[PDB]
DNA sequence: GGACTCT
DNA sequence: AGAGTCCAGCCAATGACA
RNA sequence: UGUCAUUGG
């Protein structure tokens, strides 16, 4: 009854011939013995002649058509046959070596790679057959896609299938471990019959079959006077047309396993469902985050199930008496009846279906479902209109606006699904984010400024406070006060006397202002997050509901609006900034023109174009920063003049207004960048014809002087529209790539779960010893401040010993960064209360408590295999008596909460892999669609940021260059490699090359400038060596001689005397053409090698100045000739694997995938590690595109997308157990995820006892 | 020492989370919804006058829940888990069920 | 269980479908007797197991059979397991 | 073998000397603070003298190329010649030329690892047991032709599990285990 | 258009 | 070193056309 | 029953 394992194989001929239905005719006056037979299955309007069942009960029966004297090849195993033909001769049948056949080898006992030693010897000898009666040359038989036969390619002759059949059945059974054979090779052919499939895969198409027509074209050639080529072509174009052709849209068998629209991806892991709905969404204030408003047409159409049992039989009889029952399902007769008076007897197991009532859990969601907070299950409320009314508090969880977004609903009224919807998918259960712990729900745009202004309000009456509180003013206690403030309203709203560093003290908010970090969803300073860290998710969800009510009542009483007078009250400041900009940009233009004229008349040597662009870039960036500082001073002066400005109010509250946006409105628009640089010059050295040819105007390259208040001019509007349309094109081009990578990572990581012992496993491989490094849920775990050891601490010795144990890993990013946060196992800071030293717990007893708890936890919960010294370090530094004294019951409360989080939170079956994959995928999709990662160009080669770098990391491509970083304390060792590897050519040194003919010699003078040699950071001897190496090794030069003259301290004349190989005039012109480029040195790359420097960490207290260098390099071989001692070398992923190993490859993949997200995303460390430990779970790094070493089943590979998965499983006779999601969804099995992680039994002892 | 690790892991097996108690409640609710006999003390007709989630929770705390869960190679009743963990999860489940107006 | 009930076919569309444990295809009812035609032609009499899968799963398996891939399912004859009482475990810490 | 890729081998042979005096030691670059090398380079045999700082114990390694091997034991010898091969070969004293292109022990990508004793191996094997019958989880894999397995080698102690001390940005050090699988 | 594999 | 092969986000909605 | 065109989040 429970399917364990599935075995794939090939049908042999005795199972194909095992049929009493012989198909013989193509057309007939009566379809008997034809391919549309009535005994091959029940058609539309006829019972099955084999079984007597109709179309919905007959699953079809097989037939056979007789191919008389032909051996029809199975069309998809052709390549395997081709492989089997590269191992034997065809005139004899023997193998291509004498060592299989001798009586000294004993092929049954050799293990390992000794079986693979002999096979490339078999594929090395292709001269002639080795036996005494066959010395024919070894043919290379190929399947001809042109005409359908098998064709020899030494000479174009058709090799018949009856001879490949004889030579493939001639191979003995005990040579099958050599040639990768697992069954009879006669199962690769149809030797005497062809199977005719049942009608259930080809029903009668009705609108006013293709496979039936293809089988008719097969049976139209099944005659005794018929070639095997025409029958082979009919069989091939019935099975797979792309074997002999290159056309799509033919409905063949391979159409069910062809690409994205194949059968499994479209109809097995996804389907169209009944009891569904879809509608536009709108907000609702009478709907909390735990509810959803359903329109009347949906609840007038959708039905809910009421099961018949001993509890609900009176309700079902009452609903049947009042005609409220819409459907009735009789389980014992197994039939559904629509009630439009009939007779219905209600037995237990039957059900009725009535209209869907309130407080029923509907599963609703928004698309695209990027992460699990898109698809939740909340309670139905009856609302008005035709829109699904959601709360605004869930809107940021679903990336939803009310500007035309649609959401879908599904009703799954199965009792197990009802319980799982009520518990697991309820929005109270999903309050905290499962990676970084911040609340998923909260306040949005207007409620942020309402929260800010409600905190800032003062001197209210009791009636004004109760008007603001509304329905929550029932239990408000005025202690003895008559005048109140907004801080008292917030103290009432929080309702707990908890402390938090920087936010709370005895319930009062000790922060200066309440901003968007306090109330908006997914923020690190949320008050609802602290209230749910204190007690439970119900308290955080209650704070969110009550806070949203009170903020909207503040907006109802006081209002919020931003007018035009708040932005631009007069013309004074904008006129001042306009005059400032038109003064400074003309100063920039005159300075640049003075430099250009000093170059043009010749008083200075010119710069490179990169350095000139950098200088103008710095001047325009200084003008932009001057505009920013003017905008900031105007904001300060406006809020000290008009302190009730609503625009500056929503700027101070933390919603979408900053000095940069106000600079765009009131100041300047800046420099418009395309691909990191300005817009490139087209025809005539310019972009637009509004500027002169080769115009040095920086405003014509994309610098906009105007703002949105003044209005952009035509050229400025061109450059702004160029940036806008470039961003639109880039997000459209990147959306599908992000979706493809997201699906690949989700299918790779989805089978990785937390097992019953707190470990992270996939299949039977242990990935992590402890889930989330704590064996506690990631929503419970708290990133707390890392406190470095100070000698004023109590137990500085123990704290410094723990820091010496765990201090590695806290210095990372090529020693550039020091860790400021660590991972507390839970938010214990809300349970810490300060206490005077007379009432406090004793200091030694607090150490004994911390040490005993950490030792007991390390024994009992981590099984003495995990290092949890970070937990002891956190409890010793954050509960340190040198900075905080606590009571004894405070410490008891903290450690009891610690044991509660270790005991109850994390459970086996937690889908940690698909949660981490969805979080990573949602983040890089958001950063790609939001254009968060701006491209910027620099001199050195740098590691890129963003989605394409993440995809290059997970692709793990081999034959590509890597960025290899060399860090050294001394700069001489980096300079010796930088001189030899950096590309410098003669043409980039800006030379003055002139030649003249002379009797016996062509003489070329190369007058180079010495400042150009110093800007390249080489010497004159380097240039002499470059020219000498090119001329001394070139083919076109017959004789030469070089001399070096001094012309000035500004000029060096390299004089070459030459005679070229005849024809000397063409070789002269070719030499003069290739001379500025081919006289070069170093590895050719577009990036230079500048030696950077920074401050690197040895520890928190000791640093050192370090010199850095980056080289694009394929291998590591050419570095092996240098004195690279005491030099840190950071290669790419494959050189790190080939030198240091698989663990260093895992570490590089972790930190490199983390670095693509940018600054401020350290919480993505724990997902990325979980991805990297999946890519390096075998002995070699494996990509996300293929399954090479990981044990993946055939249905997993077919659901991932692999069209030849079941064919390769049938060739190798694979027998695989059904333990993965893709294999459980195929056979309608419950996956081993979550509640399905456990098997459930029923103990019938207590029922039989009574 | 391998026996000591086996004892520590057998003690770790008694932890209960939301997935296990949700699966136990879902199995007993699906069996009671299709017509199995409620195994509560004080079996009457009055017990068919209350709702079924009260019967499921009463079966859980009375120690007569028929559902046996197979975890880590062991067979566990709902009373073989940690009693404080069962209470901790059932308090939350009863709270959110009272918000849903079904308990 | 929610995603299982979503992805599987509806409970109203249930019928007793039997599969052959030897050859892997759907058994037939001739005149009330569940038979396998391929095995009764091959002079066998193998086990027939009732399966509850989706219709698209059976269409996919029959089409893969039409391509030549024989798909044979194996079933769990699990040993009968017995509940035994367990000792008391208290996970509260010791202070 | 040149005059540059013998200093990196000397840093490797400090770790091999530390393993030869204690098979259950923790190998990282900090071990290099307890040793001192002296290199006598020649294109036929290079003699590397590794000296323990506090115990004054000397160990002389004789480094050869793969072609020309003229090995007779000197006093205080390691007991086996160190051979610089052209490709990655099976053997604890056969280091390929790609391992010595850069300085590998001082790198940040050099791991921290131990060989587990019988107590820790029994604890790991009983942790990996799934509880259900005789079923067992597997550790992730690592090839025997790796510089960690070459450093950790002992002649009559078979190396099956290597414990790694990973750098961890949020917890400091993390414990992982790899299982060493066979090659050729 | 672009990455992996066989030739 | 060069061709073959497969891959290119999800969920929609109308109308015309074969 | 599928293509093409246009559009939405
Ligand atoms: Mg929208
Ligand atoms: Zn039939
Ligand atoms: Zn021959
Ligand atoms: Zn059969």
């Amino acid at each position: 009854a429970v399917i364990s394992k599935v075995t794939y194989s090939l049908y042999d001929q005795k199972e194909i011939n095992a049929t009493d239905i012989i198909i013989s005719h193509v057309k007939n006056d009566d379809d008997i013995g034809t391919v549309k037979d009535g005994r091959l299955g029940a058609m539309d309007g006829a019972l099955c002649k084999t079984c007597g069942k109709t179309e919905l009960e007959c699953f079809g029966h097989w037939g056979k058509v007789s191919i008389y004297k032909t051996h029809i090849v199975k069309p998809e195993f052709i390549s395997e046959i081709i492989r089997l033909l590269n191992h034997i001769c065809i005139h004899c049948g023997l193998l291509r070596s004498r060592e299989p056949y001798s009586d000294d080898i004993n092929l049954k006992e050799l293990s390992g790679h000794a079986l693979r030693r002999l096979k490339d010897k078999i594929l090395s000898k292709k001269k002639s057959c080795w036996n005494s009666e066959c010395m024919q040359p070894y043919q290379k038989i190929t399947f001809s896609k042109k005409k359908v036969c098998f064709v020899n390619k030494l000479d174009d002759i058709n090799v018949p299938n009856s001879l490949i059949y004889q030579k493939l059945i001639s191979i003995h059974e005990k040579f099958w471990p050599l040639l990768e054979i697992h069954q009879y090779p006669a199962n690769l052919f149809y030797t005497d019959y062809f199977p005719i499939p049942p009608l259930i895969i080809r029903p009668a198409i009705s609108f006013w079959n293709e496979l039936t027509y293809l089988l008719g074209m097969i049976v139209k050639n099944c005659n005794l006077n018929a070639d095997e080529q025409v029958i082979q072509k009919a069989v091939i174009e019935y099975d797979d047309i792309k074997i002999i052709s290159n056309n799509t849209t033919s409905i063949n068998l391979s159409y069910i396993t062809s690409g994205k629209n194949n059968m499994i991806r479209s109809y097995i892991v996804a389907r169209r469902k009944d009891q569904t709905a879809r509608s536009v969404i709108g907000p609702s204030t009478s709907i909390t985050v735990n509810e959803v408003g359903m329109p009347a047409y949906i609840r007038n159409t959708l039905t809910e199930k009421i099961f018949v049992n001993a509890f609900t039989v009176d309700k079902v009889k009452q609903l049947l008496a009042s005609n409220q029952v819409k459907f009735y399902f009789n389980k014992r007769l197994n039939q559904l009846t629509r009630i439009r008076k009939n007779k219905i007897h209600l037995l237990p197991g039957d059900w009725v279906e009535v209209a869907v009532q309130e407080y029923t859990s509907i599963i609703f969601g928004r698309q695209p479902s990027l992460h699990r907070y898109n698809v939740i299950a909340s309670s139905i409320r009856a609302t008005e209109g035709d829109t699904i009314k959601i709360s605004p508090g869930i809107a940021n969880s679903q990336n939803a606006d009310f500007d035309g977004d649609e959401e879908w609903m599904i009703l799954e009224q199965n009792p197990k699904a009802v319980i799982e919807q009520s518990i697991l998918m309820y929005p109270t259960t999903l309050l905290k984010h499962d990676i970084h712990g911040a609340p998923v729900y909260g306040s949005i745009q207007d409620e942020i400024v309402a929260a800010y202004s409600l905190f800032r309000i003062q001197d209210l009456c009791l009636d004004e406070v109760l008007n603001i509180l509304g329905k929550y003013g029932r239990e408000f206690d005025p202690k003895g006060k008559c005048k109140f403030s907004g801080k008292d309203i917030y103290t009432y709203l929080i309702g707990e006397k908890i402390n938090y560093p920087g936010l709370l003290k005895d319930g009062e908010i000790i922060a200066n202002d309440v901003d968007s970090n306090f109330v908006v969803a997914m923020r690190h300073l949320s008050l609802a997050g602290l209230l749910s860290d204190h007690k439970s998710n119900v308290e955080g969800i209650n704070f969110i509901i009550k806070s949203s009510y009170v903020f909207k009542r503040y907006l109802s009483i006081y209002g919020f609006g931003v007018t035009f007078k708040d932005l631009r009250p007069n013309s004074t400041f904008t006129n001042k900034l306009e005059a400032i900009n038109v003064e400074k940009i003309e100063l920039i233009k005159e300075a640049y023109a003075k430099y250009l004229n000093d170059v043009r008349d010749g008083k200075i040597v010119p710069l490179s174009k990169a350095l000139e662009a950098d200088y103008v870039e710095s001047m325009l960036s200084n003008l932009t920063n001057l505009n920013i500082r003017e905008i900031e001073e105007h904001m300060r002066q406006t809020l000290i003049d008009d302190p009730d400005n609503n625009l500056l109010k929503m700027a101070k509250a933390g919603y979408k207004v900053n000095p940069t946006e106000l600079m765009y409105i009131l100041g300047t628009y800046g420099q418009q960048r395309i691909d990191g640089e300005p817009a490139e010059t087209r025809v005539l050295g310019r972009v637009l014809p509004y500027y002169l040819p080769d115009s040095k105007d920086p405003e014509g390259r994309g610098y906009i002087l105007n703002s949105l208040t003044k209005g952009l001019t035509g050229s400025q509007y061109y450059f702004s529209m160029l940036v806008a349309r470039s961003q639109s094109t880039d997000i459209v081009c990147e959306t599908s790539r992000t979706g493809t990578l997201a699906r690949k990572i989700i299918k790779k990581m989805e089978d990785m779960v937390v097992d019953g012992y707190g470990q992270v496993v996939i299949g039977n491989t242990l990935i992590k010893y402890a889930a989330n490094y704590t064996k506690i849920l990631g929503s419970v775990c708290k990133p707390v401040d890392l406190i470095y050891p100070d000698e004023s601490m109590t137990w500085y010795l123990e704290i410094s010993a723990l820091w010496n144990k765990i201090k590695q890993g806290f210095v990372y990013s090529q020693k550039q960064k020091l860790a400021k946060k660590t991972l507390a196992p839970f938010n214990f800071l809300v349970f810490v209360k300060p206490t005077t030293e007379d009432n406090a717990i004793k200091v030694k007893d607090l150490y004994d408590m911390i040490h005993n708890v950490i030792d007991d936890v390390r024994e009992k919960y981590f099984f003495t295999v995990s290092n949890i010294d970070f937990m002891e370090y956190i409890f010793l530094t954050h509960l340190n008596p040198s900075r905080i004294r606590i009571t004894k019951e405070t410490a008891i409360t903290i450690f009891e909460k610690f044991y509660e989080k270790l005991n109850y939170t994390l459970g086996g079956g937690t889908p940690i892999g698909i949660i981490s994959a969805q979080v990573l995928s949602e983040k890089f999709t958001q950063q790609a669609l939001s254009s968060f990662h701006t491209t910027e160009k620099s001199g050195a080669v740098k590691q890129k940021l963003g989605f394409n770098e993440f995809n290059n990391l997970t692709n793990l491509s081999k034959n590509k260059t890597e960025i290899i970083t060399l860090v050294s304390d001394d700069i001489s060792k980096l300079q010796s490699v930088k001189i030899n590897f950096e590309f410098v050519c003669l043409g980039e040194l800006n030379p003055n090359i002139t030649l003249r003919k002379e009797t016996d010699k062509y003489v070329v003078d190369i007058i180079v400038n010495r400042l150009y040699i110093k800007r390249a950071e080489i010497t004159e001897l380097v240039v002499e060596y470059m020219i000498e190496r090119f001329i001394s090794f070139s083919v076109i030069v017959k004789e030469w001689g070089m001399e070096t003259f001094i012309e000035d301290e500004d000029n060096i004349r390299f004089t070459v005397y030459l005679n070229f190989v005849e024809p000397e005039e063409l070789n002269l012109s070719k030499f003069m053409m290739v001379l500025p480029g081919a006289a070069n040195k170093g590895k050719i790359s577009k990036f230079k090698i500048p030696i950077s420097d920074y401050t690197g960490y040895d520890d928190f207290n000791q640093t050192k100045k370090l010199n850095k260098m980056t080289v694009e390099l394929m291998n590591l071989k050419e570095l092996g000739s240098f004195d690279l001692e005491n030099v840190n070398v950071y290669p790419g992923v494959w050189n790190t694997y080939d030198i240091f190993g698989i663990e260093a490859a895992r570490e590089y993949l972790c930190e490199a995938m983390l670095n693509t997200y940018g600054e401020g995303f350290d919480y993505l460390y724990q997902p990325c590690d979980l991805l990297a430990s999946l890519l390096c779970a075998s002995y070699e790094p494996e990509s996300v595109n293929k399954f090479k070493f990981g044990a993946a089943s055939t249905l997993k590979r077919a659901t991932f997308g692999d069209n030849k998965a079941l064919l390769n499983a049938a060739l190798h006779k694979k027998s695989e157990p059904i333990n993965d999601n893709s294999s459980c969804h195929f056979f309608s099995k419950v996956p081993n995820i979550g509640t399905g992680y456990y098997k459930y039994f029923i103990d019938l002892g207590l029922l039989m006892r009574m | 020492i391998g026996n000591h690790i086996s004892a520590l892991k057998r003690r770790y097996t008694r932890r209960i989370s939301l997935f296990e108690i949700a699966g136990i409640i879902a199995e007993s609710y699906n069996l009671l919804q299709r017509g199995r006999l409620p195994l509560v003390s004080e079996f009457s007709d009055e017990t068919m006058k209350q709702n079924m989630l009260h019967v499921i929770i009463q079966e859980i705390e009375e120690g007569s829940c028929p559902i046996v869960i197979e975890k880590n190679g062991e067979l566990l009743s709902v009373n073989d888990f940690d009693k404080d963990g069962l209470k901790f999860h059932l308090d939350y489940i009863i709270k959110i069920w009272k918000l849903q107006k079904r308990y | 269980n929610t995603i299982t009930e979503v992805l599987k076919d509806s409970e109203e569309d249930y019928q007793d479908v039997y599969v052959c444990e030897n050859c892997g295809d759907i058994a037939a009812q001739i005149k009330g007797i569940n038979t396998c035609l391929r095995c009764s032609k091959l002079n066998l009499s193998p086990l027939l197991t009732k399966i509850d899968t989706t219709h698209v799963s059976k269409v996919f398996l029959t089409q893969m059979n039409a391509r030549g891939v024989k798909v044979k399912l194996d079933f769990e004859r699990r040993p009968p397991s017995f509940y035994k009482p367990l000792d008391k475990v208290d996970l509260k810490p010791s202070f | 073998m040149n005059q540059y890729n013998v200093k990196y081998l000397a840093k490797i042979l400090c770790l091999k000397t530390e393993i030869a005096r204690d098979p259950y030691a923790v190998i990282n670059r900090n071990v290099l603070l307890r040793y001192t090398t002296d290199i006598e380079y020649n294109d036929l045999v290079t003699l590397i003298t590794v000296r323990h700082k506090i115990d004054s114990m000397k160990t002389v390694f004789q480094v050869f190329n793969e072609s020309s091997i003229n090995y007779t034991p000197v006093d205080d010898d390691y007991g086996e010649p160190i051979i610089i091969t052209s490709y990655l070969q099976k053997g604890h004293n056969k280091f390929p030329v790609n391992f010595l292109y850069i300085d590998v022990v001082i790198s940040d990508l050099f791991p921290s690892f131990v060989r587990l004793d019988t107590t820790e191996t029994n604890i790991v094997n009983s942790v990996l047991q799934t509880g259900d019958g005789k079923k067992t989880l597997r550790l992730p894999k690592m090839l025997e032709t790796e510089i960690v397995v070459k450093i950790l080698y002992r002649p009559n102690i078979p190396l099956k599990i290597v414990r790694f001390f990973r750098n961890n940005m949020v917890t400091g050090v993390e414990i992982a285990d790899r299982s060493v699988i066979s090659v050729a």
